[PDB]
RNA sequence: GUGUAGUAUCUGUU
RNA sequence: AACAGAUACUGACACAGUCCCUUU
């Protein structure tokens, strides 16, 4: 998401597992949060397609619904070969809700 | 105001002229590479001519070309380097006479770029594994293998990145069904770029490093790294296993040297200079392609020279310990960028300037009149004369 | 001063020493012949009409849609290679669809609102008057 | 954050940059596009009468300390 | 700084932030050791709830962040402050926790936190020693294992005391469960650390080497079969000669070593194994049971097993001893039996399994009605239904509906596997369609609102499966009765039934719906307004397929009441609803001309509410690409010229949203819209060129490779000079433009602009001049090869390319 | 309505 | 210039979420 600065990609070299979108994620790009044209597939590194995160969303984490896909704008900016677009950092928005729901 | 481009002659310039059966039958067929067309060719058996069945066009810098079968197969693959930044796996469909792409992975930006690989397409002579490289700090390993379906499947690829370096040449290594190796020429130049006095551009030689892929493990890592005396330009890989010994023979200007890992002592062999050469002595020389025809009773290699000469090498070992390397002069050909040797005994000369030509082989050249060169003998000489070994079957 | 504008622009992707413009076959129209350091021998041609025009870019458009480059690259990326293209039809993509496979054939001149012999007819008509 | 994607890149400046080492990395980038490319390399190799080959390997020893010493 | 500190203890949000972005800038230069002796007393005050708590480690992330070096003599403290943490029952403390101990190891000597660990290592705490074993986990997944090597070599031989190797096992196994599947290339050396620990003689030394065999095996789950061969002998041996705990840790890891052999190691070791397996069946504690149960399905989920042999052995007696309802009770075990017989299933065939369990689906017990619906619902979701024979489907067939009939409490388990049982058996399910769509709508009928929403789910399930058996009249009847269903209270039931007529009119077509639209939609116009959701949802996606393939049925009045029920919904606090908005907006403006849909958007441009204004943009661009641009744009144009800030920032927003989403036909109009770009771009106000930035980057994208370079210079020449800004939002506005312009008109342009301040003898524009270029020069540097400038070379260094000077 | 990052413009005290 | 107060604005920013190793 290109909404908060705070949030880190992984951004390794990229393998043969692709990424998956939970259902609030659906439709969205990966890089830019865009509904429109989606192009190529999603991939992720080894190390995030492991274990438990196995399926999981590549933004927010939850449980994975539907494939992943980058928009055409940033296939034409080549912005899809950069390795894997996963967000490895939990946020201040999300903690901080929390917190304050379980006030 | 359009334009509407339109072509009447594609270009006729080979750079690639890699070999191997595509078709899946007993006959072979060569596949050159154009600067963007990809064509494959089919010598006749019977009359020596050339045939055209493919003319394929891909839209793109052809920068690496490679063949390979997986072990216990029959039809060979074709593997692309180029200027995206992708590698691509191909295969002949006779029936339908077309390429089909078989798997395509991405690994960076597009663009004949320093540190994107797609210069260097070394692969494995069983089939396990493949490696794509760099000219700078980036070399990537994907391993090969078979489904239950009779189908080909890459892995993830595997990084051995290494910073400050230069690639010269990558080669793979047999081993025998051993882990996989791949050889390189590799050079630093770290400090070099921190000495004002510039002494540090000089004393600074090559290395020839091994990459070894544990298949265990699933990475990959370098062991071996010496220094060598010259400058080394390209590699030949020395069929090994059951078959003659493992190694690598480094090319240098005015020489030619075996080398291996483990225990082993070099042997070195000056290139043999031709008798009343008018060029100037301060020149060096050096080799530009080569080939391998390696075969259950023997196997030999072919070299090219600046100049033209083909000459011929052939190993002198122990039961396990190779001892010398036997030079001899073979002929004289037209410069070529690559050179193929075919079974039925054909050989395809494509000159990097100007016309190609199909030769048959008649005689190997063995114990014949012109004297054979040793590196065990303690500058030597050969007189040039006209075909003996060959005979011009095909021009084209 | 004064300044020339550009335009047109294209990406051959070979070296060009020689260009020069004349009619090759009699009773046609005269092209920009050119040809190339590496042994390729090219022409470039003007349409006769407009609605040619929009039929060919609407097949080229097409065609780099679903037939791709065999090496993986990016055809209009290619072409743009230095400076973005400008006016001009890769006639070679255009002409990559005789050899395609049926079901994409057809799919594809129906996109084109044409059978498949109208499209083959049309590409070969330009080929045969200039050339 | 773009600065973290343009850092490990080679070939990208910052403020503290000086000349020479941005024109070796434009004179590594322009050899390695001269091996790159074939008929720029087929120019190259009838300018002068020399075969490709030896090109190639002139090419590769000039990599390294190109554009003389540093300061 | 205890002013600072308190303020953003508590206060206000606003006072709160300023508070930590002073105690930030400041306080870096003002010092840390003040900061830590006035903070970590406050963290280690007892009787404090967490608020204060993720307060006071955020400010201490901040500072450690922004203070690296000078928190060396203070590491002790922190780890003591934080160590706790580590173990904690929320997920968000763990990380927290994780990330702090990893930004104080990279800002601290590795030798330093040795040493400081080292004394805390020899306790016998249930607290003291796991929290330590975590901390050197986290801190040795950070810095590189290898750095850390040979202190755990060192210490797990350690003669001290037993519980020096205990720790480093221990640290072992934490290593192995938190870093993953990074350790590959490094498990040898951990495997020869850890198998001294597996042959010695002390049952806890014992167990721990095993658990953490365990878990370096399923680190390393595909690959590493070679570097376990030293412990083999070892666990074989362990095995039969261990009783309890050990026995229990042996078959784990046992078991995690099976599936990474090959076929004949596989077979000879998990019959070895299913000998003490069948045995352990009938172990009477859980933990034991469960264990096995794990153990059991790896084994069959291997290749070496065969269907037949597992038949022969494993099934009987696993079946004898585990499908009771004593273990009901525990959620692990449920979850162990469910996933176990889902894959002994998948090994020897679905039918195998639901005949045995078929016949007690059925049971009297409710908690074994949950396990066989929950087990049998995965088996059909993977197997399908094309092993099941006649009777087999029958009796699965009137198990599930007499399940279904007796509904204790609310369970989703029950409606999923009625729902998967339905949609796998397909065609074959046509000859009990009746009895289910009367059981339906009698469990649809009253009684207490709490099962009528189940059935409508249910429907909305089943609906495409009576679709695909022809049986339109009895959904068209189930239709009409949830149309006079439509008027019930309850929010929740409503919503179901709305989403329950929304799937019927999706499955039949509204060209012959039952209850026709004309008296649907009228119907459905007053729901809107419920403040719910749950209804709002089903509504507005009704609404929307309505107006969609429906809006022939429909008057233009009705419409434009419905559209400005839209301009009220447009206020939701769920985007969801908002986009269904949108999309309503769009139909709508489609099935009628686009001005009176337009005149009521423009007029909503001031409403003061930042993400209404904002959906009014989506929908002004949505509309303006659903029908022709030019019949709007002159309308966007005239309607920019209202003094107020926000109507403008709107009609830029709208123009950057209406270019995003035409991408090839939007050169015809860049002409119309150059003039209140150029005027957008100027000096005045900086939302105003952020947003014609914006406009810029997505313009320049969409006309890329249609050669409109002309205006696009222009407009670059009008944006350039707004790159020397501070505010981050025009700065990457600014950036994504200069991107696109690049991408569209090429690189030779933007280095000829960027060619000037990169030497700038001031140092505040040199860093802006070289982010540019390094944007410029990732993305295609092979034509800044051909692109580069001619310089002069000096007097020792040669910077003159000549091989490009050669000519033939 | 609330909370998560930022920004701009005014007013008072040194 | 620093401290403080007030008023406006941007980010198709978000809304019982849920934790998916928590080890013996
Ligand atoms: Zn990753
Ligand atoms: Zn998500
Ligand atoms: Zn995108």
């Amino acid at each position: 998401a290109k909404h908060h600065p705070d949030l880190i990609f992984c951004r390794k070299q990229a393998g043969v597992a692709i990424g998956r979108l939970c259902e609030k994620c659906d439709g969205k790009c990966v890089i830019c949060d865009s509904y429109v044209r989606p192009c190529t597939l999603v991939r992720i590194c080894d190390e995030c397609n492991y274990g438990s995160y196995q399926g999981r969303c590549v933004i927010c984490g939850g449980p994975g619904v539907s494939d992943a896909y980058y928009c055409k704008e940033c296939t034409i900016q080549e912005k899809d070969r950069d390795g894997c677009p996963k967000i490895v950092n939990l946020g201040s928005s999300k903690t901080d809700l929390f917190y304050e729901r379980k006030k | 105001m359009f334009l509407y481009n339109l072509t009447l002659q594609r270009a006729t310039g080979i750079s690639f002229a890699i070999h191997g059966n595509f078709s899946g039958t007993k006959q072979q067929e060569i596949v050159v590479s154009r600067g963007k067309i990809l064509e494959l060719l089919r010598p006749d058996p019977n009359t020596g001519k050339v045939h055209t069945l493919l003319t394929v066009e891909v839209f793109g810098v052809i920068r690496s070309l490679m063949a390979f079968r997986l072990t216990g197969g029959t039809k060979d693959y074709i593997v692309v380097g180029s200027d995206s930044g992708r590698i691509v796996i191909l295969e002949y469909q006779p029936s339908k006479n077309m390429f089909e792409k078989i798997h395509q992975e991405t690994f960076g930006k597009s663009g004949c770029r320093r540190i994107v690989p797609g210069q260097f397409l070394a692969v494995d002579p069983k089939g396990r594994a493949v490696m794509i490289s760099a000219i700078e700090k980036q070399k990537l390993v994907y391993i090969l293998n078979r489904d239950a379906a009779a189908r080909l499947t890459i892995s993830s690829p595997l990084e051995a990145h290494k910073a400050n370096t230069l690639v010269y040449h990558v080669v793979g290594v047999d081993v025998g069904f051993e882990n996989p190796m791949f050889a390189c020429l590799e050079m630093d130049y770290e400090e070099a770029d921190n000495d004002p006095t510039g002494e540090a551009a000089a004393n600074t030689q090559q290395t020839l490093t091994f990459y070894e892929l544990d298949l265990g493990l699933n990475h990959v890592v370098r062991k071996y790294s010496e220094p060598l005396e010259e400058h080394g330009n390209f590699l030949i890989t020395v069929p090994g296993g059951s078959d003659g010994p493992s190694g690598v023979l480094i090319c240098s200007e005015n020489y030619i040297t075996y080398k291996n890992f483990g225990d082993q002592p070099d042997i070195r062999c000056p290139i043999p200079r031709r008798r009343n050469d008018l060029d100037d002595p301060e020149r060096g020389m050096i080799f530009v392609c080569s080939a391998t025809h390696k075969t259950k009773s023997m196997f030999f290699f072919l070299a090219q020279t600046e100049q033209g000469d083909i000459f011929k090498i052939t190993l002198e070992t122990d039961e396990d310990m190779v001892t010398e390397i036997r030079l001899k002069y073979f002929d004289t050909v037209p410069v070529a960028a690559a050179m193929c040797v075919l079974k039925t005994g054909f050989l395809f000369v494509a000159s990097e300037f100007g016309n190609h030509y199909l030769y048959q082989i008649a005689h190997l050249g063995d114990d014949d009149e012109e004297p054979e060169f040793s590196s065990a003998m303690p500058t030597f000489f050969f007189q040039p004369r006209p075909l003996k070994n060959l005979v011009l079957v095909d021009e084209l | 001063s004064q300044k020339a504008e550009v335009i047109m622009n294209y990406h051959v992707g070979e070296t060009v020493l020689s260009l020069q413009k004349t009619t090759l076959i009699p009773g046609g129209s005269e092209s920009l012949v050119y040809t190339t350091l590496s042994g390729g021998i090219g022409i470039l041609v003007p349409f006769t009409s407009h609605e040619d025009h929009d039929f060919f870019q609407h097949v080229e458009m097409h065609l780099r849609s679903e037939h791709p480059p065999l090496c993986g690259r990016d055809h209009l990326s290619f072409r743009s290679y230095y400076f973005p293209v400008k006016n001009v039809i890769d006639g070679d993509l255009c002409e990559q669809f005789n050899s395609m496979e049926p079901n994409k054939q057809k799919n594809v001149s129906e996109e084109l609102d044409r059978t498949p012999p109208e499209v083959s007819k049309k590409l070969e008509d330009i080929r045969t008057r200039y050339a | 954050q773009l600065e973290h994607l343009q850092s490990k890149y080679i070939g990208t400046g910052h403020a503290d940059t000086t000349k020479w080492e941005w024109l070796v990395n434009q004179h590594r980038d322009s050899y390695c596009s001269y091996m790159g490319h074939f008929d720029l390399l087929n120019y190259f190799a009838i300018a002068e009468n020399e075969s490709k080959a030896r090109v190639r390997f002139n090419l590769m020893e000039k990599m390294l300390q190109p554009c003389g010493p540093p300061a | 700084i205890m002013k600072l500190l308190l303020k953003i203890k508590n206060g206000t949000p606003p006072m709160r932030k300023a508070a930590l972005r002073q105690i930030t800038d400041k306080a870096r230069e003002f010092g840390a050791g003040p900061l830590f002796n006035q903070i970590l007393p406050l963290l280690m005050s007892p009787t404090l709830e967490d608020q204060e708590r993720h307060l006071l480690v955020k400010v201490i992330d901040r500072i450690l962040y922004k203070l690296d070096d000078l928190v060396r003599p203070y590491v002790h403290k922190i780890l003591v402050v934080i160590e706790p943490l580590l173990i904690d029952e929320d997920y968000y403390a763990r990380v927290e926790g994780r990330e702090i101990i990893s930004n104080l190891a990279k800002a601290a000597g590795l030798a330093t936190m040795i040493s400081t660990m080292r004394p805390d290592i020899d306790n016998m705490d249930e607290y003291v020693h796991n929290t330590t074993a975590r901390a050197f986990a986290v801190v040795a997944s950070a810095l590189g294992i290898p750095s850390l090597l040979p202190f755990l070599k060192a210490v797990c031989k350690s003669k001290k005391s037993w519980q020096a190797r205990h720790t480093g096992i221990k640290i072992v196994q934490q290593i192995a469960i938190l870093m993953g599947c990074a350790i590959l290339p490094h498990l040898r050396s951990l495997v020869e650390i850890i198998e001294h620990g597996l042959v010695d003689e002390q049952q806890k030394v014992r167990t721990i080497s095993a658990l953490a065999i365990a878990a370096l095996a399923e680190a390393a789950t595909p690959y590493g079969i070679e570097s376990f061969d030293s412990v083999l002998k070892p666990l074989w041996k362990g095995i039969r000669q261990h009783r309890g705990k050990g026995l229990a840790a042996f078959l784990k890891a046992i078991g995690y070593l099976i599936p990474l052999m090959d076929a004949e190691y596989a077979n000879y070791y998990t019959r070895e194994v299913m000998l003490i397996l069948i045995r352990e069946f009938q172990s009477p504690d859980e933990e034991m049971k469960k264990i096995v149960l794990k153990v059991v399905k790896q084994c069959c989920g291997t290749d070496g097993v065969e269907a037949n042999y597992i038949k022969t052995e494993i099934l009987p007696p696993f079946f004898k001893h585990f499908w009771q309802h004593r273990m009901a009770l525990d959620r692990r075990n449920y979850r162990q039996l469910v996933d176990t017989t889902v894959e002994l299933a998948n090994k020897v065939g679905a039918a195998e399994i639901i005949s045995r369990i078929v016949d007690d689906l059925k049971d009297e017990a409710e908690q074994y009605r949950k396990m066989v619906m929950e087990t049998i619902e995965k088996i059909m979701g993977n197997l399908g239904a094309a092993d099941i024979d006649h009777k087999l489907e029958e009796q699965l067939i009137d198990g599930i509906l007499y399940a279904f009939q007796e509904q204790t409490t609310e369970d989703s388990v029950m409606l999923n596997g009625f729902g998967t049982v339905v949609n796998a058996l397909g065609k074959r399910v046509k000859p009990y369609l009746p009895q289910i769509c009367g059981t339906v709508l009698w469990r649809l009928n009253n009684k207490s609102a709490k099962v009528r929403q189940q059935a409508a789910d249910l429907i909305s399930r089943t609906a495409v499966v009576m679709k695909t058996c022809q049986e339109e009249k009895l959904m068209g009847h189930l239709g009409v009765v949830l149309y006079e269903y439509l008027g019930e209270e309850y929010p929740e039931v409503l919503g179901s039934i709305l989403g329950a007529l929304k799937a019927i009119v999706n499955v039949i077509g509204m060209h012959k719906m039952t209850p026709p639209i004309k008296d649907l939609l009228p119907r459905l116009t007053p729901i809107l307004k419920n403040r719910h959701e749950k209804v709002q949802e089903n509504c507005i996606d009704l609404v929307g397929r309505i107006a969609d393939r429906g809006a022939e049925y429909v008057s233009a009045r009705e419409w434009m009441r419905i559209c400005f029920e839209l301009l009220e919904l447009l206020k939701a606090h769920k985007k969801a609803i908002r986009r269904a908005t949108v999309n309503t907006f769009g139909y709508i403006a489609k099935a009628i001309g686009p001005h009176d849909v337009l005149a009521t958007l423009l007029n909503n441009l001031k409403v003061q509410e930042r993400q209404n204004r904002v959906c009014t943009t989506v929908a002004i661009a949505i509309v303006a690409e659903t029908c022709s641009p030019f019949t709007v744009l002159p309308a966007l144009m005239n309607e920019y010229r209202v003094p107020e800030l926000n109507v403008q920032n709107g009609v830029l927003k709208s123009l950057s949203f209406l270019f995003e989403y035409i991408g090839e036909m939007g050169k015809d109009y860049i002409y119309a819209v150059t003039p209140l770009l150029e005027d957008a771009l100027m000096d005045r106000d900086l939302v105003h060129r952020q947003t014609a930035s914006a406009v810029v980057q997505h313009m320049s994208l969409g006309v890329y490779g249609f050669g409109c370079e002309d205006s696009l210079n222009h407009l670059l020449n009008y944006v350039w000079p707004n790159v020397f800004e501070t505010s981050p939002h025009v700065i990457q506005a600014v950036m994504g433009a200069l991107e696109g312009l690049r991408v569209a008109i090429g690189p030779c342009r933007m280095l000829q602009y960027c060619l000037q301040g990169l030497f700038h003898p001031a140092r505040k524009v040199r860093d802006v001049y070289w982010k540019i270029y390094n944007s410029i020069y990732i993305g295609s540097q092979d034509a800044l090869i051909a692109h580069y400038p001619r310089i002069y070379n000096d007097d020792k260094n040669t910077y003159i390319r000549y091989e490009l000077d050669y000519i033939l």
